[PDB]
């Protein structure tokens, strides 16, 4: 902090990354927020390209750890991520911004960043990061009404982790409320421990959306009672508004 | 010597802009 | 001294508010006078360390009453002010502050209030501050989040039924604002979905009790009533207008391809 | 803690001035950590400064300056920094104080340069607060004895008055003059203002205890003032210091145009003056050059 | 006991980043011209 | 050829005071008059290091109809 060297900025970014790690295991994550913000302004004013990128990622992790999604959205709205940043630092920013956009119902921009985050992730290591981004991208893809890629569930590393989401995607695909709910009462705790339970709840509207889409795509004229039966709704009058 | 270093750097930046603009002009004419 | 005094006029507000017929005026001045006292007693402490717990416990209470007092007279800016400070005493100092009994009821009021103002983007963010367990467990939290799913999925019938099963009597206000939005929304569904509907066929659809309540709403919506009690919604003729080729937009795009093929050098 | 300052921000739209004043004193303690959301509520801070009857309207600008400074909108931050007035203590070592100081100098430097070539009628009067901090910025150089640094901003801001004062106040007057003269010819390009720098450089040179008449004439060739060069030469003989006048004479012919010398001859006519003419006319100088 | 020494260093380091960026860019273009 | 050198010498060390003549000469259809503008740029900007004058010379050097 006292020093003002230029090549130290490259070393300092690694020191900041581990300085948030010691408090990560200390489970405070709050005293470091003041230091990160103060260091970020110091790095931004000095045009510290590498330092600014790391501190922005660390701050976003800080805000997302305490579910301060409003705080992190404000930070990314004003702070400009360094274009000439590391690929490993860009990947975290794309994920953190993608997770931010996902909560703010900005699914379209979330999907672009999460897909970008996977591309810039390491090709052979950082498996845990890949699992976390894959889990969130599957939900965002389902939330957007699109379809998850079947290949990502075949990978040896992702097969065990994405299995609850694989069953979730299957339930959403059929557009059946009963099948979607069965996944919820079975993998509800896993989604909660995975930090994605809120976005799965929003998939209930999407399950209705896809199921209606096939009903219109397959039936020229379909009774409302038949629509309720096929979507496993409660009554035809509710399917009327739906 | 701080001001001399600052002004010398300032003229170096402005000279580099001149060099990069002429190098773009020559590439345009070198294709012809 | 002041802290021992601080709890003093709080019971005057607590006793008056807990009365079966509280007065909004005297409590308002009592609340208005109360907040000035808190400012000397470290109101909204920054980086709250181990200070006196009585000030933290007490300060939340007036905000809890003030937030609950705001909707009694049905004003929006007052609720936003009080709940903004109340959220500070619910998450920030929670390692010192004990879990408030009314904290879940008041937080769900904020969630239901956001749906009434159609600030759905802010609705999910504030729902994130809650732990994932009480989202599907606590009644005060389950009701607003379930209503949001009904609103987005189109279950408009269940939105009206949500009035009867509200978790608390404080919840009634924001339901009324939200119900007005639904009535305009479901009618918007009818114009684009229904080519023609019968006059009292829309009574249960619009959830209108008195048939006359259709007439004033019809002219506000400008609905053409037909001789057979049929509302004709012939408005799909305003198609996406494929009749016109966007030549200017098309020419702009194709020109840009030529730029990316020639302007590169 | 205090992970949300929205409740503190909510204390800005009340009708009681004391309530708003307290929140301003609370926003400043968290402006370094929560400037993101305060940016969305700056419009509710700037009106507090805009209102004249507000007690802490100077404090409101200071808080508004900090959030803008964190935002990156330095032009708005400096404007509200000046609005704070005495509350923006420049002696503080904080990063905000020194960054706005840097931006204040840049804005003053751009404005002074723009005003420098502008006609006196169209001279936009510089903000008094902006000048005050820069003038106080000038003084810290003199107190810290950084005369070379003080010379640079003085030339950059075209402020010859401070430029005068730093050479005289400097311990090494000849050294500063030599360094200042080198900058004036190697770095300066405005010509019209470059002459002003040399113009005041003559004022110093005439005012040393032992005047360095050699450096005056070299500067005077740039100014193209044959009358001035005649005056210094004509008083040199009256002062009997003919030894220095002869050296001035050769230096004049070596590095001055014939027109500039031909004009000088006319004022010199208007004995020892004749040997002055013989040198400047040049026929002596070539004689040594021819003989060498 | 420094004046604008920090201000000068901020100015000098600001220009250095642009100068280094432009110098690297110019060397890219000069090779293109030479080829 | 004699005039081209002569025109430049009249405006020697004139800084920007030769800008009006320089654009007139450099825009001329006569190759020699264009050559005079280059010489006029040199004499109006002797040792001034004016990158604006250098900007014009380099443009003409790489893009001009006449090799002279």
């Amino acid at each position: 902090s006292t020093q003002n060297r230029r090549a130290l900025d490259l070393v300092a970014a690694k020191c900041y990354y581990y300085h948030a790690r010691v408090y990560e295991f200390l489970d405070k994550l709050d005293v470091v927020r003041s230091f990160l913000h103060a260091r970020l302004r110091t790095a931004t004013l000095r045009h510290d390209a590498d330092g600014q990128a790391t501190l922005l990622n660390l701050l976003l992790r800080n805000y997302l750890h305490y579910s301060l999604y409003d705080q992190a959205e404000k930070l990314v709205s004003k702070s400009v991520f360094p274009e000439q940043a590391n690929n490993n630092e860009w990947a975290r920013y794309l994920y953190y911004t993608g997770r931010i956009k996902a909560i703010q119902l900005e699914y379209s921009e979330a999907r672009r960043t999460m897909t970008n985050a996977l591309r810039k992730a390491p090709q052979h290591t950082a498996v845990g990061f890949k699992q976390t981004v894959h889990k969130l991208l599957i939900v965002v893809e389902l939330l957007l009404g699109e379809i998850p890629d079947r290949l990502q569930f075949r990978q040896p590393s992702l097969k065990r982790s994405l299995m609850p989401y694989f069953l979730l995607t299957q339930a959403v695909r059929t557009g059946n409320l009963a099948k979607f709910n069965q996944v919820l009462d079975q993998f509800g705790e896993k989604f909660q421990a995975d930090g994605t339970y809120t976005l799965i709840i929003r998939l209930r509207h999407n399950v209705i959306k896809t199921g209606v889409r096939m009903i219109s795509l397959s039936y020229s004229r379909i009774s409302l009672a038949d629509i309720a039966q096929k979507l496993q709704l409660d009554s035809p009058e509710d399917a009327e508004f739906i | 010597d701080l001001y001399s270093r600052y002004k010398k750097l300032q003229q170096e930046l402005e000279f580099l802009e001149v060099q990069e603009e002429y190098i773009k002009d020559e590439q345009k004419n070198l294709k012809k | 001294a002041v802290l021992q005094a601080a709890t003093g006029m709080y019971e005057q507000l607590k006793g008056e508010w807990n009365r079966k017929s509280p007065n909004l005026s005297k409590c308002g001045e009592e609340l208005g006078r109360l907040k000035l006292v808190l400012l000397e007693l470290n109101f909204l402490p920054t980086t709250g360390t181990k200070l006196t717990k009585q000030q933290l416990i007490l300060a939340r209470d007036i905000l809890e009453i003030g937030a609950q007092w705001s909707i009694l007279r049905k004003d929006i800016p007052s609720f936003e002010r009080y709940m903004a400070q109340l959220k500070c005493y619910y998450f920030d100092y929670k390692e010192q502050l004990p879990e408030s009994a009314y904290m879940h009821q008041l937080l769900g009021l904020n969630l239901l209030f956001l749906l009434s103002q159609n600030r759905v983007a802010e609705f999910h963010t504030e729902l994130e501050r809650l732990p994932a367990k009480d989202i599907q467990t606590n009644v005060y939290i389950k009701h607003p989040v379930s209503l949001e799913q009904y609103l987005m999925e189109g279950s408009y019938n269940k939105v009206f039924l949500a009035k009867g099963n509200i978790p608390a009597e404080s919840y009634t206000f924001f339901i009324d604002i939200l119900l007005d939005t639904i009535r305009d929304e479901i009618a918007g569904c009818i114009e684009k979905a229904y080519e023609k509907i019968l006059f009292t066929e829309a009574t249960r659809i619009l959830f209108f009790n008195t048939p006359k309540k259709m007439t004033d709403y019809a002219k506000k919506r400008g609905w053409v009533l037909g001789p057979n009690n049929y509302y004709s919604f012939a408005s799909q003729q305003q198609k996406p207008e494929d009749t016109t080729i966007p030549s200017t937009e098309l020419a702009k795009q194709v020109i840009e391809y030529a730029r990316q093929l020639e302007m590169i050098v | 803690m205090i992970t949300s300052a929205a409740g503190i921000i909510s204390l800005l739209d009340e009708d009681e001035p004391q309530l708003k004043e307290f929140a301003l004193h609370k926003l400043n303690a968290v402006v370094n950590d929560f400037w993101a959301e305060i940016s969305e509520s700056v419009d509710k801070i700037e009106v507090l400064y805009e209102d004249e009857g507000f007690r802490s309207r100077q404090f409101a600008a200071l808080v508004a300056s900090k959030v803008f400074y964190h935002l990156g909108a330095f032009e708005e931050s400096l404007n509200y920094a000046l609005g704070a007035g005495d509350l923006f203590n420049v002696n503080d070592n904080s990063e905000y104080v020194e960054t706005i100081i840097a931006k204040c100098i840049d804005h003053y430097t751009k404005q002074c340069v723009e005003n420098a070539d502008l006609p006196e009628g169209e001279k936009k009067p510089i903000d008094q607060r902006l000048e005050g901090i820069v003038n106080k910025m000038f003084q810290r150089c003199l107190d810290d004895h950084k005369y070379k640094q003080a010379i640079g901003i003085a030339l950059e801001t075209r402020r010859l008055d401070v430029f005068e004062k730093t050479i005289l106040e400097s311990n090494d007057v000849p050294g500063m003059l030599a360094y200042s003269l080198k900058l004036c010819m190697s770095l300066m390009q405005n010509k019209q203002f470059r002459n002003k720098v040399l113009r005041v450089l003559v004022k110093i040179y005439m005012n040393l205890e032992k005047p360095d008449f050699i450096n005056v004439c070299q500067c005077l060739i740039f100014l193209d003032d044959p009358q001035a060069v005649s005056d210094i030469l004509e008083k040199l003989v009256k002062e009997d210091n003919l030894l220095m006048a002869y050296q001035i004479c050769f230096d004049l012919y070596e590095s001055a145009s014939q027109q500039f010398l031909s004009s000088v001859i006319q004022n010199l006519r208007t004995d020892q003056t004749l040997k002055m003419i013989k040198i400047l006319s040049g026929e002596m100088a070539i004689e040594l050059h021819l003989q060498f | 006991g420094s004046g604008l020494r920090q201000y000068y260093l901020s100015k000098i380091e600001e220009l250095q980043l642009i100068v280094n960026d432009k110098s690297q860019n110019l060397r890219r273009l000069q090779a293109q011209r030479n080829e | 050829r004699g005039l081209a050198v002569g025109i430049a010498l009249v405006m020697y060390g004139r800084m920007e005071e030769a800008d009006a003549l320089i654009e007139s000469l450099c825009r001329d259809k006569d190759p020699i008059l264009r050559r005079s503008g280059m010489y006029t740029v040199a004499m109006a900007y002797c040792g001034s290091g004016n990158n604006k004058a250098i900007r014009r010379l380099l443009h003409v050097a790489v893009s001009d109809v006449n090799d002279d």
